[PDB]
RNA sequence: UAGUGAACCAGUACCGUGAGGGAAAGGUGAAAAGCACCCCGGAAGGGGAGUGAAAUAGAUCCUGAAACCGUGUGCCUACAA
RNA sequence: GUAUGAGUAGCGAAAGACAGGUGAGAAUCCUGUCCACCGUAUGACUAAGGUUUCCUGGGGAAGGCUCGUCCGCCCAGGGU
RNA sequence: CGUUAAGGAACUCGGCAAAAUGACCCCGUAACUUCGGGAGAAGGGGUGCUGACUUCGGUCAGCCGCAGUGAAUAGGCCCAA
RNA sequence: UAGCGAAAUUCCUUGUCGGGUAAGUUCCGACCCGCACGAAAGGCGUAACGAUUUGGGCACUGUCUCAACGAGAGACUCGG
RNA sequence: GCACCUCGAUGUCGGCUCGUCGCAUCCUGGGGCUGUAGUCGGUCCCAAGGGUUGGGCUGUUCGCCCAUUAAAGCGGCACGCGAGCUGGGUUCAGAACGUCGUGAGACAGUUCGGUCCCUAUCCGUCGCGGGCGUUGGAAAUUUGAGAGGAGCUGUCCUUAGUACGAGAGGACCGGGAUGGACUUACCGCUGGUGUACCAGUUGUUCUGCCAAGGGCAUUGCUGGGUAGCUAUGUAGGGAAGGGAUAAACGCUGAAAGCAUCUAAGUGUGAAGCCCACCUCAAGAUGAGAUUUCCCAUUUCUUUAAGAAAGUAAGACCCCUGAGAGAUGAUCAGGUAGAUAGGUUGGAAGUGGAAGGCUAGUGAUAGUUGGAGCGGACCAAUACUAAUCGGUCGAGGACUUAAC
């Protein structure tokens, strides 16, 4: 902790907005397909954080064509362009694993305009 | 983490729904498998009609396990089901359509005729 | 930690011994019980410095309710109840003291079991 | 050749310059006093005694100070050697800074493992269980001691005895950063050692 | 199992060379000069660091 | 350990619902003169002083073997199947 | 009669802690405080069966699977 | 004794042992037959708190949690010989 | 004789064909060439019933692939 | 086959755990011949270094069958292994069918059910301490006599559609990339556990009551989770080379004017032998080597390698402990101090404390406020405890040679 948090004040990212688990997020990736560079778009619900400094991570859930797909990103990658906070929701849990065995209209979150 | 006697699904127009594994081809005692591997299998349920019936030794390929893959970036994928697509050893599917999303890592192993038929390559 | 007994029995043991020394200020017990009583008593005197409602309403764990200690009357029979003693006497005693409110002294082995015995005091 | 001892701090992650996560150990050093030079005419060797830390001067003896006094430094904890280095280039009292491993990147790492006490015959050697049900009584035991005819037990039928506490190299690791102002080498991978222990870091052998 | 033989008189004694009682540190006091345990409250003296401790 | 099962408070104690089965256990000295009194200890137990020809005859009391358990010391013993 | 095994196995399902007594001696006896366990029973009354274990005051050689100033144990009185 | 990623009888002589069902109320319930049964067959739905109105049972509106017989006790089922 | 029949009976035998399984000497349906079924030491169907024996599905799962961690008693150190 | 051996009792088959040895070799490796064009092959010689799979069917051995793979070897070890496990099988007392017997019963004919006792003394094997020696007493560092470990292998690209062949097909020797099984360490990522951490919630009882809380119900149940320990997670390993050989092939050359790998002389030649890689290692009584530290009283037994007592360099006892631990050991410290507890701050983690206000008829909702709490984790701080002490521990033999 003394040397480590001196050695890694440098590769951090300061471009990251504030978001609680349970907030809909767009994530721009960076995809290498041979020589191309696409920028995809993911939209889900934040479920995790792994609070550790250098290596914090967070999760996203699509439900696309019946199957739900989950992808966990670390924070401080350079291979993520932006993170777009979209909504804000009533949550009371830090980790929302109970979503998962729910389908559609019994897995909705509310909206607080904040 | 797919082994002997584990039930997949079919994502084709080839008249099968579920499948048991038989073997996990390639090696001399391989335990498990991940996305992008080849399975010897049988057909244990079927919609009526269709080309592929029960009781057939059928090869297939795993798409979208419930424990996906590390990438060299540092991101992971975790799907929700287990599915597969039937292959004629040319890495060419028997059926026409494919339902549901599909992981990217089929492109690393020349499954281009499958990938270009998926609704989505994740 | 130091396991001594089962899970809830240690809570019973330490509520027993640390609601003592609030009343008597000397205790004769074994070695290891004294070390657990070090930690828990000194964690429960720092609540005696605050004097809030959270000082009271976190002293609802390690204080036995109906326990008296009287050196007291004006023309009455008026009773301190061993938590009032924390929030009226031991707080202002160590109002200027930092940590380290205790002493542990090594006397003798017990005759029955050859368990070495120990005195706890405050100042 | 290139040899530097040092501490062991922890485990981190470092993005590379193409954006890839890599696990990284954190190994310190200090300036590093050469204590003796051993030659063929005196010891039949070619080797160099090195030493890494600063003790208090309460915590040593007069003969330790008589070793240190030919280099005019503080008395130190750890003292080791290094064999098979073309010497020159070395006097009694030099310092071997962290700068020797810029991008040498092919490095053997040695330490000492953790310590785990008495454990069962599974957790050392990976011998499997017996059946936990269908009425058996043979859950977690070390097998049969051998045949009948030789009327003894052959040597090396391995059994329960203490886990860990011997020194283990790991070959062919890379080096990522060298922080000269903070004396830190960063290495890909994993190193046998508990925290604060010694680690020897050498240039590798197998080219 | 079952012991195969009587162990002789020699191997009674060759075991018991590690069946001793030994006595650890015995300092002498300040206030009485009497032989008492290190780091312990001197019982007949009642003192430790020259203080009436066992009193109060 | 013989001689009745039993020289001694024996067909007793003990065992089986019952008919029935059934043990072990002798000896201070001539005389009790069976240790007043002092000393340590809660006592038990011992050490003096006495009784007695003799107390290593002190009430488990004549002589007191062997296995077994200890103390002290002349000689040997840590490259040995 | 005495060894070896060996000062090994075992000490027969459970929650205690402190202060003050008495005493040559105390985790184990008495007193106080709080905590804990059962409560169609670990509570109350009785039929057999046992045959003085009951009450009062003293004692610690043996019994009590350790200790014991205590007891359903020993001494002495007395109650149906 | 308690918990477990992914897979879910591959273990094994044999699903032995564990796991899963379990309370009340409502819908619904086959072959077969000695017509009494099978039948709690199978398979499903509801349960907390507050207010209003209750013919009576209840009905409507609202609030909260992942989970409302929120703990303990309380049947696994089907096909054939 | 009727009625059954590789059977709680069949050595040859894993008889032959069909079904069930990716693969079934165990199981079910059929054939008769019954070593050696058979009518009160009863023959052949059978609803209900069975801590009965045997074959197969669903749900479930540390039984398993392949183990890991936690709690208590023993085990280990000191006193009796 | 025989009946030496065991009847005051020497327990069968398979399966599980664990292996080890032989080679008459299953794969990988080196070769000779071919009725070997090429890829495939057949036979024989060398070679034991490693490896040699999961399932269905009866109790199975044996065997049949599915799906794989470089290959799915044969044998010995009381047909290895029950004071290590199982007891299904065959060999108890119950009961039934077929057959035999007048009968009680019987059948290497079948069918259901049916008890596997042991607290390890000696050798043995795994780990770990005490004592002594190593010729004055000490603190460190270390060559290696010897021993143990590891030793396997597939697929694709490229030489190249090349040499070979009518086509059909399709290489050797080389170079590169990437897996399987196995195995050595670690907790940064993904996950598990996490019973003195956080929250929700039912029943009853207690703190006089409302509010706030404690006990008990498997930790009451349910949703998360730090350190630590962990794999299905991560990272790495078997590389490249050298010397003497095996089968096989030569060069030179005669005995035998020729011929001929051998007698003289002189080479090539394998996953195998000895090195090379990793570890243990001077109790290697042949007890090794280097660096640095330490310098003398009494009586005589008469000076012998005599006894005895204080010391030095140094070590131990005792105490606070964990990166260590069954106990002892190892290692961090002992007021020349950060070794542990506490205190002041942080962090992971949980997810918005109490109290008051506002809105609601209420159940509740909003704000003060990323709030309150915080077991092991990270800095700082002598406040408490490592007080005062004591014990042990050298005064260095002889012979010869060299200066
Ligand atoms: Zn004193």
């Amino acid at each position: 902790n003394p040397l480590i948090q001196e050695l890694t004040q440098e590769q951090l990212r300061t471009d990251i907005p504030a978001f609680r688990p349970g907030d809909t997020v767009r994530v721009h990736a960076k995809v290498v397909e041979g020589t191309r560079e696409r920028i995809q778009l993911f939209e889900g619900v934040v479920i995790k954080r792994r609070g550790a400094g250098i290596s914090e991570t967070y999760t996203v859930r699509k439900v696309s064509n019946g199957v739900g797909v989950e992808r966990t990103f670390p924070l401080h990658t350079p291979r993520v362009a932006q993170i777009e906070v979209v909504r804000y929701g009533k949550v009371r849990r830090a980790k929302l694993y109970y979503l998962r065995a729910l389908h559609g209209k019994a897995a909705r979150i509310k909206e607080i305009r904040r | 983490m797919i082994q002997q006697e584990s039930r997949l699904r079919v994502a084709d127009n080839s008249g099968a729904r579920e499948i048991l594994t038989i073997k996990v081809l390639g090696g001399s005692g391989r335990k498990t498998a991940n996305i992008g591997d080849v399975i010897v299998a049988t057909v244990k349920q079927a919609t009526p009609g269709g080309v592929v019936k029960k009781g057939e030794v059928v090869k297939a390929v795993i798409v979208r396990t419930k424990s996906g893959a590390r990438r060299a970036d540092g991101s992971y994928i975790k799907f929700d089901e287990n599915a597969a697509v039937i292959i004629r050893d040319d890495k060419s599917p028997r059926g026409t359509r494919i339902f549901g999303p599909v992981a990217r890592e089929l492109r690393e192993n020349n499954f281009m005729k499958i990938v270009s038929l998926a609704p989505e390559v994740l | 930690r130091k396991l001594g007994r089962t899970s809830s029995q240690r809570k019973a043991m330490l509520r027993d011994i640390t609601t003592d020394l609030i009343i008597n200020e000397r205790i004769v017990t074994t070695e290891a019980r004294a070390k657990e009583v070090r930690s828990t008593v000194e964690k429960m005197i720092t609540l005696g410095k605050r004097g809030d409602l959270h000082a009271r309403r976190q002293a609802a764990t390690f204080v036995r309710n109906e326990v008296a200690s009287v050196r007291e009357e004006d023309e009455s029979i008026v009773v301190e109840s061993a938590l009032q003693k924390l929030f009226n006497d031991l707080g202002p005693r160590f109002a200027e003291r930092q940590g380290g409110y205790t002493r542990i002294l090594k006397t003798e082995p017990r005759r029955g079991d050859a368990a070495p015995m120990v005195v706890i005091e405050f100042v | 050749t290139k040899g530097i001892l040092g501490k062991k701090v922890g485990m981190t992650q470092i993005f590379t310059e193409s954006g890839e996560l890599i696990p990284v150990t954190v190994v310190e050093a200090t300036p590093n006093v050469v204590l003796q030079v051993k030659t063929v005419e005196t010891d039949g060797y070619e080797a160099i005694q090195v030493g890494y830390q600063d003790k208090r001067e309460v915590l040593s003896n007069k003969p330790a100070k008589g070793h240190v006094a030919k280099a005019n430094t503080a008395p130190k904890r750890f003292i080791k050697e290094f064999k098979n280095v073309e010497l020159g280039e070395y006097e009694v009292g030099k310092e071997i800074k962290v700068d020797v491993f810029q991008a040498g990147d092919v490095v053997d790492v040695t330490g000492t493992t953790k310590g785990k006490g008495f454990q069962g015959a599974i957790k050392r050697h990976g011998q499997s269980r017996g059946p936990m049900s269908h009425g058996s009584r043979y859950h977690r035991r070390p097998g049969s001691m051998g045949p009948v005819a030789p009327n003894r037990v052959f040597k090396n039928k391995r059994l329960a005895g203490r886990m860990g506490g011997d020194r283990v190299t790991i070959q062919n690791l890379e080096v990522v950063k060298v922080d000269v102002e903070r004396n830190v080498i960063l290495i890909k991978g994993n190193i046998p050692g508990a925290k604060k222990s010694l680690i020897t870091i050498k240039s590798a052998v197998k080219a | 199992a079952v012991p195969a033989r009587r162990t002789s008189k020699a191997k009674k004694a060759k075991r018991r060379t590690h069946y001793k009682l030994t006595i650890k540190g015995l300092n002498a006091c300040s206030n009485c000069g009497e032989m008492k345990k290190s780091h312990h409250v001197c019982p007949a003296c009642g003192h430790y660091d020259g203080k009436d401790v066992m009193s109060k």
